[PDB]
């Protein structure tokens, strides 16, 4: 015959909205540890009733760059790190429009800088009321695709504070297995992502070792005797091979610059560990490896005047801890772009990653927070009398 | 990769492929992806960027699934970068614009001299490969000077420039009196 | 539904689960038969979330006002649907598009819906004198 | 309104302003698309307000229910009026008398009209029972 209307209330329909969520984050408040001061001061101890009633079969799109929860995440972290690490003397730059004088003139910055310590805290993310946080068990996606046995949370799962560059440290493991991030073939710049489903053992030691601190009128030199891993590393070819079908697997040019993109650099002391690209960097895949073959070696130091992830401009930290430190993690995956171009014949090289908004979303492909539309609309054949 | 190339002062295409042919979904956006310009169903989100301003598309070509976008009045700064993400993957363009121009302005004399100077933007290593009325071949990188500057050098002087395996033409106009 | 609201139902589960959920949310509900010195601010920020539950729950459990059921949790409205704007049948819509990716279907007459509804409820006033007209 | 509540209008705007700013706090929440030692004690104080509003607001909003339309924010009534009480028509109404200054000139009726509308509730009652005699 004819179709009319009903709504009604409560439904779950959860579209689309990215606004602010809160902490779940299990701080001692007793520790001088900067990480607890911040997950206690500014975050707040746990959830206890997270309940995964998990999807039937949902067909969404967790497009995992339309996530501005990432960002939340990423301003959150830069809101943790200023008052949690102190630089001494920040160099900051500025100009204020004039046509080309921009006055780009070097803002100084002077400030107080003793040591604390670091030790993340697997902080979870909070829906605010009507609004849920789709997780995902599938993590595959090709990047953007659903997951049938998940779904919402309460607050999220554990998302570390530690940073670092194509390989982290204290961090997140994966899942199921090893997968990639990226769309088109044309021009590639698209950075691809690896969840690498195995762990490794990356460990640096140096007691004293160096009492003598200068050479010229080594302390700040770091040895870094690690592992060995490389069966890692061979999954990584064939995946990339998966992806990269009929040509060979180099990395091949660590071309350099600023060091924080290309050397592995990671927080320990609040410092990182800066060395070339001698290490690990170097093998072809045709169907080998090409490098070789307990704490061995490998040979990344400290520096001291660093770069900020956060805003452009230097910072100027303190001389650092006589030493005897050390530092072991879980990696769980790496950060990585084809060296491309069109000068190639069939080698194929990937090639590195500084941008923390995929830094910490190799963690929330999953997490899509929406809002609650509980209002329905549907048809019936309800209308009313005349 | 797929470069594109401009001239400081020039407008640049930009290509967005689509199979179903039927004008879907596309979003233009840079590096570290700012929305610049994007389909949303029929129409164009005008992205908050540095475009705010400047770039387009031809718009009738959607209903047949090719999407392009161009930047009219290429300032160095538009060098960036770009992302078209039509279905399920997401081509990248990458453009590198620049321009030049010669110190002298409206006065030189015979035996006297003239440089160059090429506004490109950063990561660029290109290679300056210039000429002249009479056949000056002035053959280096970027600051292609002559100690020989005569009224046989009259007319302008088609400068070129090879930023990774393209290049584009150029005016250095040589006027006396 | 993860929260203290969002209580009808569970994510995944399409729709004919989530509204018979409903009435047994109701039935399950209905019987009933270390803490540190600065657990001050969790227990404050625990706070505001309920409230504003039941805040937010009013505030459109109340405007469900206009729309003639607030207050409750199962509408009926007296609208003639537009086949144009989902044109499917309760078999594949209850049981398919775990509504998450139904609503987005229909992501646009979101206000139409309101619009056509608070109207009907206009309506209904303007029957109400028009019967009253003569006694 | 001043206030989280107070939140269908605001003061100096006559009636109609205020009336018609009730939908439009509708539509206009609904789509939704330093920390000293001791703020301890503000937001503690802060915390009271917002759980009475919402108390009060129930507390009443509740017992709109013996008048017949509690949870909502716009009730009509079924009492014969006393043209003795206000003698006035919409036009001047809605228009003038910015409320605050226009009860005070029905200062006194204030629980003669919950007298007659409680009234009128029990009234369908009893003719809720008149027609259920029969069937
Ligand atoms: C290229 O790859 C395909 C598989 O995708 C393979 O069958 C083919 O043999 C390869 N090319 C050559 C020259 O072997
Ligand atoms: C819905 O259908 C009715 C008639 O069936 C028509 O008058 C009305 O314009 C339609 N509305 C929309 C939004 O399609
Ligand atoms: C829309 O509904 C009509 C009802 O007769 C049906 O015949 C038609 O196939 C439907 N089309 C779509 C696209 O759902
Ligand atoms: C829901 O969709 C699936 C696949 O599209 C189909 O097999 C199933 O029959 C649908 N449900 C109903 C009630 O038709
Ligand atoms: C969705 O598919 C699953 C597969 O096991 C099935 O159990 C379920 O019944 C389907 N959804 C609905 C609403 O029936
Ligand atoms: C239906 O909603 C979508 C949501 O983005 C919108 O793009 C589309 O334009 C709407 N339909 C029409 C006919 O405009
Ligand atoms: C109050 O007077 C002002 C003039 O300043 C006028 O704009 C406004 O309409 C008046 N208030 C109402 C509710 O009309
Ligand atoms: C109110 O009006 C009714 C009839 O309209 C009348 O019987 C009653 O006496 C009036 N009372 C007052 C106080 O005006
Ligand atoms: C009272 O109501 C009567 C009804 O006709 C009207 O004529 C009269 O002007 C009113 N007086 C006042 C003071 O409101
Ligand atoms: C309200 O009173 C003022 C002055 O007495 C008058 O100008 C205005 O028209 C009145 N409102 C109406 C609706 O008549
Ligand atoms: C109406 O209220 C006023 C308030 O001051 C009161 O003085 C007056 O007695 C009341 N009306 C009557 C008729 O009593």
């Amino acid at each position: 015959g004819n179709l009319w209307v009903t709504v009604y209330y409560g439904v779950p329909v959860w579209k689309e909205a990215t606004t602010t969520l809160f902490c779940a984050s299990d701080a001692k408040a007793y520790d001088t540890e900067v990480h607890n001061v911040w997950a206690t001061h500014a975050c707040v101890p746990t959830d206890p009733s997270p309940q995964e009633l998990v999807l039937e079969n949902v067909t969404e799109n967790f497009n995992m760059w339309k996530n501005e929860m990432v960002n939340q995440m990423h301003e959150d972290v830069i809101s943790l790190w200023d008052q949690s690490l102190k630089p001494c003397v920040k160099l900051t730059p500025l100009c204020v429009t004039l046509e080309c004088l921009i006055n780009c003139n070097t803002s100084a910055i002077t400030q107080a800088c003793p040591k604390v310590s670091f030790e993340p805290i697997p902080i979870h993310y909070c829906t605010p009321a009507g609004y849920a946080i789709l997780k995902c068990n599938d993590k595959t996606f090709n990047g953007t695709g659903p997951c049938h046995n998940v779904s919402t949370v309460q607050c999220t799962h554990g998302i570390k504070p530690v940073v670092s560059t194509q390989l982290l440290l204290n961090g997140s493991l994966a899942e199921g297995e090893i997968i990639i991030r990226s769309e088109n073939l044309t021009n590639n710049v698209k950075t691809i992502l690896v969840h690498l489903n195995q762990s490794v053992e990356i460990v640096c030691t140096r007691p004293n070792n160096n009492t003598r601190k200068s050479i010229r009128i080594d302390i700040r030199q770091a040895h870094c005797n690690i592992s060995k891993w490389h069966e890692t590393l061979k999954r990584v070819s064939e995946k990339l091979a998966e992806h990269f079908p009929n040509k060979t697997i180099n990395f091949t040019s660590s071309s350099g610059g600023d060091l924080e993109i290309t050397t592995h650099s990671f927080t320990c002391r609040g410092e990182f560990f800066y060395c070339n690209t001698s290490g690990l960097f170097n093998s072809t895949y045709m169907p080998n490896g090409t490098y070789l073959h307990s704490s061995i070696t490998i040979p990344c130091r400290i520096k001291q005047i660093i770069n900020m992830w956060q805003e452009v401009g230097r910072a100027m930290y303190a001389p650092p801890i006589e030493g005897n430190i050390t530092c072991k993690s879980n990696i769980t995956g790496l950060l990585l772009v084809r060296d491309g171009g069109t000068e190639s014949n069939n080698t194929e090289t990937n090639n590195g990653g500084g941008d923390m908004r995929d830094n910490w979303r190799s963690e929330l492909y999953k997490y899509k927070v929406v809002e609650i539309k509980p209002l329905g609309v549907a048809p019936t054949a309800c209308k009313r009398r005349v | 990769k797929k470069v594109v190339l401009g001239k400081k002062g020039d407008t640049v295409e930009l290509t967005c492929t689509a199979s179903q042919k039927k004008s879907i979904q596309f979003h233009w956006k840079n590096s570290n992806q700012i929305k610049i310009l994007g389909n949303q169903g029929s129409f164009l989100t005008k992205g908050p960027s540095k475009l705010n301003d400047r770039a387009d598309s031809r718009r009738s070509l959607w209903d047949q699934g090719n999407f392009p976008l161009i930047i009219k009045n290429l300032k160095i700064e538009d060098s960036d970068t770009y992302i078209c993400e039509v279905e399920d993957q997401k081509e990248e363009v990458q453009l590198l614009v620049f321009g030049l121009t010669a110190n002298s302005d409206t006065h030189l004399l015979q035996g006297q001299s003239l440089t160059l100077t090429l506004e490109s933007p950063p990561g660029s290593s290109p290679s300056v490969q210039c000429r002249s009325p009479r056949g000056k071949n002035i053959q280096g990188g970027k600051t292609l000077s002559v100690s020989q500057l005569e009224l046989q050098d009259s007319g302008t002087w088609t400068c070129t420039v090879l930023q990774n395996q393209k290049k584009v033409e150029f005016k250095i106009d040589i006027v006396v009196l | 539904g993860a929260v203290f609201l969002g209580f009808l139902g569970v994510a995944g589960s399409t729709m004919g689960a989530a509204s018979m959920t409903l009435t047994v949310q109701a039935r399950q509900l209905l019987s009933g038969i270390q803490h540190l010195l600065q657990l001050t601010v969790w227990g404050i920020k625990q706070l505001q979330t309920r409230v504003l539950a039941i805040e937010r729950y009013l505030k459109d459990q109340q405007l469900l006002g206009i729309w003639g059921c607030s207050g409750k949790l199962i509408c009926c409205t007296a609208v003639p649907w537009n086949s144009s704007w989902s044109n499917k049948s309760q078999k594949e819509i209850w049981d398919n598009m775990t509504w998450m990716q139904w609503d987005k279907e229909i992501s646009n007459y979101t206000n139409t819906i309101y619009k056509l509804l608070e109207d009907s409820q206009n309506q209904q006033e303007s029957n109400e004198k028009d019967l009253l007209a003569l006694d």
